[PDB]
């Protein structure tokens, strides 16, 4: 179901398409809905070949890798397959203008940073989307999710939850974000980290 | 926002019923070796690297995580990302995600020391030679009287 | 006279021709001994001695496999550890081990990441207070307006050192990842509600005296953990001193006095070198490097009537290896 | 005499030492006067762009923005006045003697950088208006150099403004516009439509030619003076507004404290950064690379400048027609983030 | 336009350590680069001349000679390329990276067995190579991309002190009174030539311009594109050579000298064309203008600097992508250097 509405999303977002471009579209949904809880990279590697074979089987077409497929509104008005270059140096530029607005930090752009970026993208621009990002420590999760709030409008807010704290101000905090999102209609997106549970 | 997801406070929040049912899962992982061979070639392709002779080595096509070897970039980026899954490997951490800090602290580290080293060598070595060629112009004055 | 000035740079213009000769050799080899000094500075601060030397064998092998060259005597001491530091750090308090003296050096040269001082013996939060003088403060987790006095000492922008770093407190998560927000002239850093001011001198240390211990993954992934444990050689001399100090304090104090002298004499003959090197880069002169010299020589000759009292306390050490190996 | 519309390619190509930020033009002689991001302050010739004229390092940060104004008094000379995140207004003279620059004084007092800094004379007293990242719109006074009035009229930080005689008007990071009658510093009417943050915003001056937009509606909107004022947003899109009569010191109208857009602009591809005015023509940059040329009267493009600079376009600038004193000249001059700067002739 | 004259009066008079020995500009920006005898590189701005830009320590010995060149990619972005050529057995490139102006250093040359006096930087379609002459007698020709060698061949017996470079053909002037035309990749004398009797300084090729000293003559000419040479000596003259066709992998047959110009009065250091003049120096201080069509000097320059002059440089005005700027930059051995404009 979440598959069949991302390409809703994506077909009512979208220019005119043909058919490589639909194949395109429905095999990017289907990585961003099965593929991406995945780990192992044999795992990714059998997904991929699964779906050649799928693809090749039931739809009698380029190269279908995750670094190769790139679909965003970020390059246009419309939810179009972008190319690469292009939108990392968009990026760059982006992420400078970040930077001298909100807070410096030195990261470098790169090709799986940018995919990471178009699919939070992509999952907070869903109706009650939230995500679940899992990854090692000092690998970019929580600054990324600021830098793509702040590409889509979106308020940052960040529970203040350290030692000698309780539930209740745990309640105040969510009391006070739930009150700016709804009288306030300013959209929020809140990040809760492992340490503050 | 989930750094080890084996701890029993990561594992009640992804084998929570409804935060699993409405949560996208985007499992960032560990980077991968073209992501850390890209990020420290576009951080040190900015330092004064290659300026001694250099012969490419004889490795294998899978030992090798970068492009071909050409220059001295390639080399160093090649051995601080196989020191790094070393030294991981190394330390018995398992199924445990691996986190890059590390590798980016010292890759800063290393572009820090090399700069300051580099301007510190050339310094001295104009400063050697300008004093030899003070010595042997007085040498040749001396030798003129 | 001009001569004579000819004739008496013979030694330091063997030494420039040597210095020229060597230059091929020690830049050819730069990259590698670079590559080796950052590695010590970044991966090797928390691990015991035989672990440091079984991945510093595996990096040798894996940094030779690959065509780059370092240096065969390579020692971090040499390379990173500055005389007049050491110096300093050994009148700060810290012992003359040498593993003291790498974990010193890694700590005093990460200044983009806080350190972790693991310490159980309780002594570094005094050499590290006595390095930067009275100026200093010490700062727990476990007291009351924890978070008004490190505003304040942000604002002042004195050096802190934080013990008890085992019981983290993540309201100042904004100063370890060290994220600025730059306004002009001025630097801001949201700590709990209200942002502060960094007076641009701020230092953070993190000081815990608990081996084994809790801390957050935030937290050790960005801070620099360095251990601190009595290695054998620590223990040993030691022992040594202990007992000498016990058997001959006059003789000992002596020793510790010509010692003294004779690390401060090596360093102004560093130091008049390179006062040299700089006054005849810039090129009266002829009277002043006469005087040059002269204090070179006068230097020598201290430490060649120096050189007549170690085998005594060679013979001393031998004697008392025993104690110490037992 | 007015309607033209420039070629598809640009007449010249103008180099710089680094990204563009702002670009201004001579109202008499034909010279361009070029920002820099990295400081600097140059000053091109529209027929020999070879070599610059004159030009100078005055902050160390980025000057942000800049305009010209060739002053005239009752009883005449060319001042730009420079914004930078240096904190610092510098203002400065161009002789054209010896065709150098010459800084007069310093304008102190914000506690951030600024972002917008604009200048206009009256009855012989001519002011500097200015607003920064401290919310506060200072205007100083330029012959006697002290402050005049202070207000701040946004909860968040403005970034561009604009004045038409007594009025000025400010859009700013909260997605609000807001005007504020500055002799007497109180606001009058907000703005709201917008969910990202204001880039450029400056008012409809009225021509006397016909123009839909540019003209009065009652005789009440005629003696203000303005009806019309137009924002550009990061929203992708240009919104023209209707500002509410005020009931008049002027005092606010809490029945019609709100305002209307009128007309919303749409076709851009990322953030519009400036905009300009030429007769029934809405000229409009943005970050798609390309140039636009609404029209006012349908708003429907006109014409793509597609790919104009290879990276963002931060800046455009035209010579205003409804000044007297300026001749509106068929010439506007753009600048981008690579590094170049176009100028379109004839 | 392109029929500038210099005026009689220097618009910049810029100081530095110790003597220029070469000097070069910045093709898009007015931005001036020269070095020095202690290896050190300063970037000018030309408005702000008293403080350096920048300032580096290329080299631990004296800088002989450099060359800049902007790169053109049609994918990828550009920069402008530095190369500077010493007496330390080493060639480095640097890229100038225009943001912040500071220096950045890309990569090193090394592999010459003596000192190296000149290199040039030339752009292929899509890739960018560099040439070399040394005291060893040899030609070396590099790649900035990879940076291994790609050709070494030793064309004369004495040492190459000037090599210019167009497409693949290479014309190299050494020590010995002749000069020597040769083909790039497969590294073969061309043509030879003599008429000198004093070490050659400064040689270079003599484009196209679409006149008498620009034009091919046959189609036979046009087709190859290559049909003049210039070429100075301690001589005190300025000789302007015919090249001789050879049989096209062209296979070689000697130089005809087509004129000569006569009136300076010490050794000439540097040749610069700029459209139908030629400006030269030479050490009794004069710097010279030439006509090619006419064929006599037209105006002069002495006192320029109390102690020898050393180089020039004017912009390229055969390459679509570089402006010919109406202005002139020189330097002398008296820690000086001059900078015309308008
Ligand atoms: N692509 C990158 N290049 C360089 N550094 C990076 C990159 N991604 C992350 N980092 C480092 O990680 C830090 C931010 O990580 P963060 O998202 O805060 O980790 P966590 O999600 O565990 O809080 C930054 O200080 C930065 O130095």
């Amino acid at each position: 179901t979440r598959l069949v509405r991302g390409v809703y999303t994506a077909i009512n977002t979208g220019p005119r398409q043909t058919l490589r471009s639909l194949i395109r579209l429905w095999a990017y949904e289907a990585w961003r809905i099965f593929a991406d809880r995945l780990v192992g990279v044999k795992e990714k590697n059998s997904f991929e070949q699964l779906l050649y074979e799928t693809v090749d089987k039931y739809l009698p077409l380029g190269n279908i890798s995750s670094t190769s497929l790139l679909f965003s509104g970020l390059l246009s008005l419309d939810f179009k397959e972008v190319n690469k270059t292009d939108l990392v140096n968009f990026i760059e530029e982006r992420f400078k203008t970040f930077c001298d607005e909100e807070l410096e930090v030195p990261m470098v752009i790169h090709e799986s940073m940018v995919d990471h970026i178009l699919r939070i993208d992509r999952a907070l621009k869903q109706v009650q989307g939230h995500m679940m990002l899992i990854g090692a420590s000092r690998t970019g999760k929580t600054i990324l999710t600021r830098f793509v709030a702040w590409l889509n409008g979106l308020k940052i807010v960040q529970p203040k939850i350290h030692r000698h704290s309780n539930l209740s101000d745990f309640d105040m905090i969510l009391k006070k974000a739930i009150s700016d999102c709804s009288l306030k209609e300013s959209r929020t997106c809140l990040i809760i980290d492992e340490s503050n549970i | 926002t989930i750094c080890d997801p084996t701890n029993n406070k990561s594992s009640a929040m992804i084998s929570s019923p409804a935060l699993f049912n409405r949560c996208i899962i985007n499992w960032m992982g560990d980077w991968d070796t073209k992501t850390m061979s890209q990020v420290a070639n576009n951080m040190v392709d900015v330092v004064p690297m290659e300026f001694t002779d250099f012969i490419v080595p004889e490795v294998n096509k899978e030992l090798v995580f970068t492009e071909p070897i050409q220059t001295i970039r390639d080399a160093v980026v090649n051995i601080l990302i196989h020191f790094d899954r070393n030294f991981y490997q190394k330390m018995k951490v398992g199924v445990n995600p691996r986190s890059p800090g590390y590798f980016i602290d010292g890759l800063r580290a290393l572009v820090k020391l090399v700069t300051a080293k580099y301007q510190d060598l050339q310094e001295n070595q104009r400063f050697v030679n300008v004093g030899l060629e003070k010595l042997n112009e007085s040498v040749l004055k001396v030798n003129e009287l | 006279r001009s001569i004579s000035l000819v004739k008496s740079l013979t030694f330091e213009k063997e030494r420039w021709l040597n210095t020229t000769k060597q230059f091929s050799k020690t830049s050819q080899e730069l990259i590698g001994n670079c590559i080796i000094s950052s590695i010590y500075e970044t991966y090797f601060g928390h691990l015991n001695e035989r672990e440091r030397g079984d991945m510093l064998v595996i990096l040798k092998r894996l940094l030779g496999k690959f065509a780059v060259k370092y240096d065969v005597n390579y020692r971090f001491i040499d390379y990173l550890v500055t005389l007049d530091e050491k110096m300093k750090w050994l009148e700060c308090g810290l012992d003359k081990n040498d593993y003291f003296l790498e974990n010193m050096s890694i700590v005093m040269n990460s200044q983009d990441a806080v350190p972790f001082l693991l310490d159980p013996s309780s002594h570094m939060i005094t050499v590290i207070s006595n390095y930067y003088g009275n100026k200093t403060v010490l700062l727990s987790f476990l007291e009351e307006g924890f978070v008004k006095r490190l505003e304040n000492a942000v604002r002042f922008g004195s050096v802190v050192i934080i013990q008890d770093g085992e019981f983290f407190d993540p309201i100042i998560s904004r100063l370890i990842s060290r994220e600025f927000n730059h306004a002009g002239n001025r630097v801001t850093v949201e700590i709990g509600d209200h942002e502060v001011d960094v007076s641009g001198d701020f230092k953070l240390f993190i000081h815990s005296c608990d081996p084994s211990g809790d801390i957050p993954i935030f937290l050790r992934s960005r801070v620099r953990l360095v251990h601190f444990v009595t290695n054998k050689e620590s223990i040993e001399t030691r022992i040594f001193d202990i007992t000498l100090t016990e058997e001959n304090a006059e003789m000992q104090r002596k020793r510790e006095d010509l010692i003294k002298l004779n690390t401060e004499y090596r360093l102004k003959l560093k130091n008049l070198e390179k006062r040299l090197l700089e006054e005849l880069n810039n090129s009266e002169l002829m009277v002043t490097l006469n005087n040059l010299k002269k204090e070179a020589m006068n230097i020598e000759k201290k430490l060649s009537e120096s050189e007549e009292f170690f085998p005594q306390f060679d013979n001393l050490v031998e004697e008392y290896s025993i104690i110490g190996k037992h | 005499v007015l309607k033209w519309i420039p070629r598809n390619l640009p007449s010249c190509l103008i180099n710089v030492e680094s990204s563009v930020t702002s670009v201004k033009l001579h109202p008499n002689l034909p010279i361009v006067f070029v920002a820099t991001d990295h400081g600097k302050l140059y000053a091109f010739d529209l027929f020999n762009y070879t070599i610059p004229l004159a030009s100078l390092q005055s902050h160390t940060k980025a000057i942000t923005s800049m305009d010209v104004l060739f002053t005239n008094y009752t009883n005449n000379y060319l001042v730009i006045v420079t914004a930078s995140k240096d904190l610092q207004i510098h203002v400065f003279k161009w002789v054209s003697e010896e065709c150098k620059f010459q800084q007069i004084r310093s304008l102190l007092g914000h506690e951030h950088i600024v972002s917008a800094v604009k200048i206009w004379q009256k009855n012989n007293d001519v002011h500097i208006a200015s607003c920064s990242r401290d919310q506060t719109v200072k205007i100083w006074d330029f012959h006697n150099g002290w402050s005049l009035k202070t207000f701040q009229p946004h909860s968040q930080w403005v970034r561009s403004i604009d004045v038409l005689g007594d009025y000025i008007i400010s859009g700013s990071h909260d997605t609000t516009l807001r005007l504020t009658h500055w002799p007497s510093g109180n606001g009058l009417s907000v703005g709201t439509g917008h969910e990202f943050p204001i880039e450029k915003v400056k008012f409809i001056h009225f021509i006397e030619d016909e123009i839909r937009f540019r003209t009065p509606s009652t005789d009440r909107y005629k003696n203000w003076g303005m009806q019309y004022c137009v924002s550009a947003s990061r929203d992708r899109t240009i919104k023209i507004w209707e500002i509410p009569l005020p009931t008049l010191a002027p005092i606010p109208n809490p029945t019609d404290s709100n305002f209307r857009c009128v007309l919303t602009l749409k076709g851009h591809l990322s953030w519009v950064r400036d905009i300009s005015i030429r007769g029934q023509y809405l000229f409009s940059c943005a970050d798609d690379k390309s140039v636009r040329c609404w029209d006012l009267n349908t708003g429907q493009c006109l014409h793509v400048w597609e790919k104009l600079h290879t990276g963002f376009v931060n800046c455009l600038d035209l010579d205003v027609d409804f000044d007297s004193n300026v001749t509106p000249r068929q010439m506007m001059v753009t600048g981008g983030l690579d590094c170049k700067s176009n100028v379109f002739m004839r």
